[PDB]
């Protein structure tokens, strides 16, 4: 399922900002 | 109407812009309770305003810091606009100083945490509890892009939960004042809008393509675009694809086709009736507009609390000694702050 694909990523978590 | 309300809105915001408040407190007025979450280059803590006995959110900045990541700017940029605004769900800055070491910000106060917390912890919210947040910040986002911002970190991250169940879209880092097209690559991957990814000039269309994502995300418990590394996120959402569970209704389905439009001459919010193409959608036709932003509608989550300076709604953080140099740090780059 997309939620246990999801669940089971890396970006479960917190996710930072990015910039240049 | 709106459009005259936002008008004096911008008078008010304008002379505050031209004029910024500067050194209205000072660290010792402050006692220090809590770190309610951390940053790259600083951190915000609970803290109690002793002669009156208020408590606030102060986000404390390490100069250094900010200059290490290329972030002055910016930085400056967040305090001048937040010192400037006023806005039900926003947090204004109440008082701005700084010291040898660091920059302080001081803001009202969000006891309920991050809507992150809450939609990790529950796994989605249904349509209409979606729909009551996605309504604050359509009109959060009417105000600030009237005022010639743009906001440029959506996310569920950033929108802490007030006494009151309301939202408090927080996180102005990368917040601008612009009246043309704006180039910096900046955002978080999930969010990011196909033009900043591709490079391209662009514009407060951002701002309503990371409301499309933010509303998925709330609706189904997971972004539109994910996966273990940010390259591959980048390569979905340029792709031009997005699935929709099969529990999100018809309206719900059209919106975030329209919101998460790759070409700009689509996008909703970006078109000839700018947002109330978004306003007047059907997804929205049981929302009362002025009842959201009176703050009369009834949340539909209200969050727990013990009491004033309770902080159960937020995750424990490392506590760090604020260390405040002898000599003075980066006194030019800040000078305006
Ligand atoms: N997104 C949550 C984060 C993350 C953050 C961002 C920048 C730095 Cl330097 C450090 C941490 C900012 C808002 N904050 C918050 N919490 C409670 N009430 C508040 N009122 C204004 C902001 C705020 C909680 C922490
Ligand atoms: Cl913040």
């Amino acid at each position: 399922t997309t939620y246990a694909d999801f669940i089971a990523s890396g970006r479960t978590g917190r996710r930072n900002a990015i910039h240049d | 109407s709106v459009k005259e309300f936002l008008a004096k809105a911008k008078e008010d915001f304008l002379k505050k812009w031209e004029n910024p408040a500067q050194n209205t407190a000072h660290l010792d007025q402050f006692e220090r309770i809590k770190t309610l979450g951390t940053g790259s280059f600083g951190r915000v803590m609970l803290v109690k305003h002793m002669e009156t006995g208020n408590h606030y959110a102060m986000k404390i900045l390490d100069k250094q810091k900010v200059v290490k990541l290329k972030q002055i700017e910016h930085t400056l940029n967040e305090k001048r606009i937040l010192q400037a605004v006023n806005f039900p769900f926003l947090t204004k800055l109440e008082f701005s100083f700084k010291d040898n070491s660091n920059l302080y910000m001081v803001m009202e106060y969000a006891p309920g945490g991050e809507m992150f917390s809450h939609l990790r912890r529950i796994g989605r919210f249904s349509e209409p509890h979606a729909r009551f947040y996605a309504a604050q910040i359509v009109l959060t986002f009417e105000y600030l892009h009237s005022l010639d911002l743009i906001y440029r970190d959506l996310k569920p991250e950033n929108l802490m939960i007030d006494q009151q169940g309301y939202i408090k879209v927080t996180d102005f880092g990368f917040a601008k004042r612009v009246k043309g097209r704006t180039w910096t690559l900046c955002g978080t991957p999930e969010y990011l809008a196909p033009e900043i990814i591709l490079s391209k000039g662009y514009n407060k269309a951002v701002d309503w393509w990371a409301l499309g994502v933010l509303i998925y995300e709330m609706a189904a418990g997971y972004p539109p675009f994910f996966a273990d590394q940010p390259i591959q996120i980048y390569e979905k959402i340029v792709s031009g694809k997005v699935r929709f569970p099969s529990h999100f209704s018809s309206d719900l389905k059209d919106l975030l086709r329209n919101l998460l439009q790759v070409d700009l001459t689509k996008r909703f919010g970006n078109l000839k009736n700018g947002v109330n193409d978004i306003k007047n959608h059907k997804w929205f036709a049981t929302t009362d507009w002025i009842a959201i932003y009176q703050r009369k509608v009834e949340a539909p989550f209200i969050p727990k609390f013990k009491g004033p300076g309770d902080t159960s709604n937020f995750d424990d953080y490392e506590e760090e000694e604020i260390r405040v140099s002898i000599n003075e740090k980066c006194g030019k780059e800040f000078s305006e702050f």
